[PDB]
């Protein structure tokens, strides 16, 4: 058997500062909607996630990352890009992968995408031709939880405007992700108040209006427990909540096994992976 | 301030010379096998 | 034809021995180092 | 084939010199990563102090105390199922086995405040139960035992984790190969206590076991093999654990809107209704509904498994040998598995209900 083997002819035209750029941008990952032998650059470019004309939100990515196929960049020379699958069974033999994400990966971890919830992306102008890629972040799977859980609740707390919560209170403080033995502030020493909140507002309304309808359903069906259809009620939330769940709870795609080298994969590092 | 308290100290500290070694070995001091050379590979970042 | 060239350019390549070990160290590997140099450009003058 | 994976470790929860080839190891996240952990997810009115003193004491003896910080790079990675079991050995129903793994591995180690060690080490356990710090998301299956090269308290391993377990060669004493092995008491075939017992193919999981009563936490993990899958193991799991289910799910945490709505006269405000003036004077228009749900049954409190999925036994009929056989100056039984293929994904599920 061969392994999957994916061509970008990149176009002429490119600046010479985006060539490097380029350059340094591989052992990332990107995904394509359809598996093809030879792709172009507008399948890689943030351009393919417009759902209704619009760019996406992080509600529509985590949607995103499920349906497509993700591929990691291999080698790149002047010419092109060449990129390995994951998912499909493929012998890909050297795959390795760099690590961009603010943690640590130890020997061992297993990797699954996550967009770019907090802060900014790291992404890749090519204004040459009029389109950017931006690429997900990999983050441990002990983190894919914790990480979401405080993000959007944190976003529940700055909706609580109108005295409805004390917005006044230092007693919490720092919401931070503990791994590795390292503290990672959640705030980044400076105020993202508003392009982040704006971006992810969706998800939080998604979920706001779902937990509020359980915690109803229940106390409708049971008033002991401490003209308005009831089954169709019933019906409605456990279908709008287990079609919301999946696209959160994601599993992992590779692994990091390290031989001869150091257990610890800092931030913006490369090191070998499997595949799941 | 300057006042003694009665008591002394017996100070004690440890450094560090870098040598020069002169080694001699008799003549035939030490048995030694050899044994067969062997073959693994396991990848890496980049290739084999 | 020294008044036409932009620079000049000579390259190096050395390689390095390694030596086998074993205990706490990882393998070694060789290695291989590339160099280049560029020339000057200087002048000299006389009248009568 | 088969995977390959090495890690260089400390050797203090675990001397590789020692453990049987084809032992099935673990891996420890950071310490330093609990203590954030338990500053948040601890209940109200308990203490999150006292998982980090049984956590400074544990390592307060255990190997040089300094450098047990942030970036020193050498750490105790890797520990074995045997120690994390017999740090617990009074846990398990099969009293004769455990106490004999114990009392081999505490003879067969350093003897240097070994002890201690295995004593802080389960009090550390334990505490981190009463602060939800629940030890399945610090413990994880790394591979099992393969190649191994030590010295002066340092040790470098290499381990088997993922492919077929006998396709593995090595330069093990008597022949290039070697089986998976597990002590006799952290055995568990849930097909014999639920009576299916069949002859298939099984799965092979790793199973904790938390018991939370205020003072009175007990912890244990065991190596299950069962027929049953990933999503129905939870239900043979709870119909084995039926008392420990109960009794945390109490001793742990230690409206008519559909009736409003059937007619037009109860009060009510249109969602246009909702401006300036209307809000003072709104929430005491409509009924009351006072109460909290504070102080009930949450899925911290009422958890007592976790379990994944770490390979399976393709075979028309598993075949398993216990047998006694020696941890070098001491015998203890142990059960040897036969072809087992190592999977994976680290994903544990966690059973409340």
């Amino acid at each position: 058997a061969m392994p999957f083997e994916i061509e970008v002819l990149l176009p002429g035209e490119l600046s010479p500062a985006e060539t490097s750029a380029l350059q340094k941008c591989e052992g990332k990952i990107i995904t394509f909607s359809t598996l093809r032998h030879r792709a172009s650059l507008v399948d890689i470019a943030l351009s393919s996630y417009y759902i209704n004309g619009a760019p996406p939100d992080t509600l529509s990515l985590l949607e995103a990352y499920r349906m497509r196929f993700a591929a990691v960049i291999t080698r790149v020379i002047p010419g092109k890009l060449l990129a390995h699958a994951i998912g499909v069974g493929t012998p890909t033999p050297g795959l390795f992968i760099q690590n961009t994400s603010p943690v640590d990966l130890c020997n061992g971890d297993y990797i699954c995408l996550l967009p770019p919830v907090f802060g900014s992306a790291d992404s890749i102008r090519l204004d040459s031709v009029g389109l950017e890629i931006v690429f997900p972040l990999t983050i441990p799977q002990t983190l894919m939880r914790e990480i979401i859980a405080k993000v959007v609740a944190r976003a529940v707390e700055r909706t609580a405007a109108g005295a409805q919560i004390l917005p006044h209170e230092v007693l919490r403080g720092a919401d931070v992700i503990c791994y590795n033995g390292r503290r990672y502030e959640l705030e980044t020493n400076l105020q993202h108040r508003d392009g982040s909140d704006a971006a992810i507002r969706t998800l939080v309304l998604n979920l706001m209006f779902s937990i509020n309808e359980g915690c109803l359903l229940l106390l409708a069906l049971i008033p002991t427990l401490l003209r308005f259809p009831i089954y169709e009620t019933i019906s409605s939330w456990i279908s709008t909540s287990s079609r919301l769940g999946d696209t959160l709870g994601t599993r992992a795609i590779l692994r990091v096994c390290v031989f001869d080298g150091p257990s610890t994969v800092h931030p913006g590092d490369r090191t070998a992976v499997i595949q799941v | 301030t300057g006042f003694h308290p009665g008591i002394a100290f017996t100070v004690v500290r440890q450094d560090r010379f870098a040598t020069e070694q002169l080694l001699y070995a008799e003549r035939a001091s030490e048995s030694y096998f050899v044994g067969q050379i062997q073959v693994h590979h396991h990848d890496a970042i980049g290739g084999v | 034809e020294l008044a036409y060239v932009r620079d000049g350019v000579i390259q190096f390549e050395v390689q390095q021995p390694m030596i086998a070990r074993d205990g706490p160290h990882p393998v070694d590997q060789p290695v291989h180092n590339y160099m280049v140099k560029r020339i000057h450009k200087r002048s000299l003058s006389a009248a009568f | 084939t088969t995977q390959l994976i090495q890690q260089v470790s400390l050797t203090d929860f675990f001397r590789p010199d020692i453990e049987h080839a084809g032992s099935i190891v673990l891996i420890l996240r950071h310490p330093s990563d609990m203590i954030g952990e338990a500053n948040t997810l601890t209940q109200a009115g308990r203490d999150p102090d006292v998982l980090l003193e049984g956590l400074r004491n544990l390592f307060n003896a255990c190997t040089a105390p300094w450098t047990v910080g942030e970036g020193g790079g050498l750490r105790a990675y890797v520990t074995s199922l045997s120690f994390i079991a017999a740090c617990r050995a009074e846990e398990y129903t099969d009293k004769q086995a455990a106490d004999a793994n114990r009392t081999a591995i505490v003879s067969a180690y350093g003897c240097s405040r070994m002890e201690t060690r295995l004593i802080r080490f389960s009090e550390c356990l334990r505490a981190m139960v009463q602060c939800h710090v629940f030890p399945h998301r610090f413990i994880s299956f790394f591979g099992s035992l393969l190649e191994y090269t030590i010295q002066d308290n340092l040790c470098n391993i290499t381990a088997v984790a993922k492919g077929p377990q006998e396709a593995a060669r090595t330069d093990k004493t008597s022949t290039r190969r070697v089986t998976a092995n597990i002590p006799a008491c952290v055995f568990w075939d849930v097909d014999k206590d639920l009576h299916l017992s069949a002859d298939g193919l099984k799965h092979v999981f790793l199973v904790f076991v938390y018991t939370q009563r205020r003072q009175r936490e007990g912890v244990r993990l065991h190596l299950a093999l069962s027929q049953l899958n990933e999503q129905c193991f939870g239900r043979g799991i709870g119909f084995l654990l039926g008392r420990i289910r109960a009794e945390n799910a109490a001793w742990g945490t230690e409206l008519p809107l559909v009736q409003l709505s059937n007619d037009p006269t109860s009060p009510r405000c249109s969602i246009g209704e909702i401006t300036g003036v209307n809000w003072n004077l709104a929430r005491q228009r409509l009924y009351q509904w006072t109460g909290d749900f504070r102080g009930l049954p949450t899925q911290l409190s009422c958890m007592y498994a976790a379990y994944t999925l770490i390979g399976t036994i393709p075979s028309e009929s598993v075949r398993y040998t216990r047998r006694m056989e020696r941890f070098g100056g001491y015998n203890v039984p142990t059960i040897w598995l036969e072809g087992v293929v190592w999977g994976g994904t680290n994903t544990w599920n966690e059973c409340y209900y």
